[PDB]
């Protein structure tokens, strides 16, 4: 088990030994072993970047050198992995590049969800988008880079090849309202098209960190999607406020996260089901929730409720990685 | 709170009647599930004749009952509604609402949906001369 910590991306070995996770040791680390390391994370054959840096993540024992424990690491750095090159924009209508990541999912020629990419071939959405009768892939297109719904007609979209649900959804609840969807060819990235960086274990995120949203999603509660690309600002809200007998009154479970503002209609009503809430952190754009559930935006004390991305990671890392 | 839903507006009418059904929740607002109304008669399978979304933007009818039935709601009052009209002897049945936490995706909710979702007690609904 291999995994990437915080927003320095440091590698984390974890110790059966010790029954804990640990740096690495830049100490006789190559790329060979970053590409490993990426591989069996479920990145396959992408790979983006390795270097040393000063360990911020607090540990106090590392690996070094074939890795055995150290209480120090003799170049007194420790492997900063990135396996993808992720979280890169441009720099209320949404500009081309400013949101590279947003695709809009279609069913019989109608926008139905939103989505995010993560890889050239995965996307992140909500498991209640592909909830019968739309469980199979063959209804669903995916269209990349195409701000207009207009420009989304047959022939412009991607096949999608396969839609794997959390295991662990539950509908009646809908906890756990998150999935994958497999294209059948690799999509071509540039300035348009480009993946979110999935969150990595010690985000630190603040209590109202500052988010962003992006969607077709309709602006007036009785109306058609949005034409064009919109996006919004969000402030993360803490699940225990979220839980107020005034808003959700503990339906939010640890699998949700709540986004948006309690006081006042700001219309936060661009965001489409499994569409993307993404923040900033050292300079790299994160996908913190897929838009889930909560029908009343635009709407005082009912904010949006987002599956829980952080929490989903190493389901996502489990199907990328088994897949081939 | 879990939502606990409680149906009403049974009774006994003529054929060719109407009637009106609600159903409201009390532990958790009905305004933030997708309901479907179904039905059962003794001897007979289980049969969702309507859906309705949170937002009421999608609404979903049985061959059976269209043109006839018509499911939609009042989230302010907590409420949803199921007009019946021209009823007919093969309508009698007892009525539930079955609901789920409603997501935010364009598209119907399905009738065979109850299969897991929270239930009513039902209403009984009785249509016959006698």
């Amino acid at each position: 088990c291999v995994r990437l910590y915080g927003p320095n991306f440091i590698l984390q070995v974890y110790s059966s030994q010790r029954k804990s996770w640990h740096p690495v040791c830049q100490d006789d680390w190559n790329e060979n072993y970053g590409r490993a390391a990426c591989r069996d994370m479920g990145y396959k054959n992408n790979f983006y970047s390795s270097q040393g840096i000063v360990d911020d993540s607090g540990s106090t024992s590392f690996m070094k050198l074939k890795l055995y424990h150290s209480d120090a690491c003799s170049s007194k750095a420790v492997v900063s992995l990135r396996c993808i090159a992720c979280g890169v924009n441009l720099n209320e209508s949404a500009l081309p590049g400013a949101w590279p990541w947003q695709v809009s999912l279609h069913v019989q020629n109608v926008h139905v969800c939103g989505g995010s990419i993560i890889t050239p071939e995965w996307i992140v959405t909500a498991a209640h988008c592909v909830e019968k009768p739309l469980n199979n892939p063959w209804h669903w297109t995916a269209f990349a880079g195409i701000l207009r719904q207009s420009f989304m007609f047959y022939g412009a979209g991607y096949q999608v090849e396969k839609v794997i649900s959390h295991p662990n959804y539950d509908s009646k609840t809908k906890n756990n309202d998150i999935a994958l969807m497999k294209l059948q060819k690799p999509l071509t990235f540039n300035d348009l098209v480009k993946p979110v960086c999935l969150p990595n274990p010690g985000m630190m995120l603040q209590p109202e960190q500052l988010c962003w949203i992006s969607g077709w999603g309709a602006t007036e509660e009785k109306g058609k999607t949005s034409e064009v690309l919109n996006a919004a600002k969000v402030l993360l809200i803490e699940t225990q406020r979220c839980n107020s007998r005034y808003v959700y009154d503990n339906l939010i479970t640890p699998a949700m996260i709540c986004a948006g503002f309690l006081q006042g209609n700001v219309d936060s009503c661009q965001g489409d089901a499994g569409g993307p809430l993404v923040t900033s952190k050292n300079n790299i754009w994160w996908l913190i929730g897929d838009t889930s559930w909560g029908s009343g935006c635009a709407k005082a004390y009912r904010p949006g409720v987002y599956g829980n991305v952080m929490v989903f990671t190493d389901w996502i890392y489990r199907q990328m990685r088994a897949d081939g | 709170g879990q939502v606990q839903l409680v149906e009403s507006g049974g009774g006994l009418v003529q054929p060719g009647g109407s009637l009106r059904l609600s159903c409201t929740s009390s532990g958790s607002p009905l305004e933030h599930y997708d309901i479907i109304w179904f039905r059962q008669a003794p001897g007979r399978e289980r049969e969702g004749v309507s859906s309705i979304t949170t937002s009421g933007g999608h609404t979903n009818y049985a061959d059976s009952v269209k043109d006839r039935f018509t499911i939609s709601r009042d989230n302010a009052k907590n409420v949803v509604y199921l007009q019946m009209n021209s009823l007919k002897p093969e309508d009698t049945a007892v009525y539930y609402c079955a609901g789920r936490v409603g997501g935010r995706r364009n598209w119907i909710v399905p009738l065979d949906g109850y299969d897991n979702a929270y239930w009513g007690q039902g209403t009984q609904v009785t249509v016959s001369s006698g």
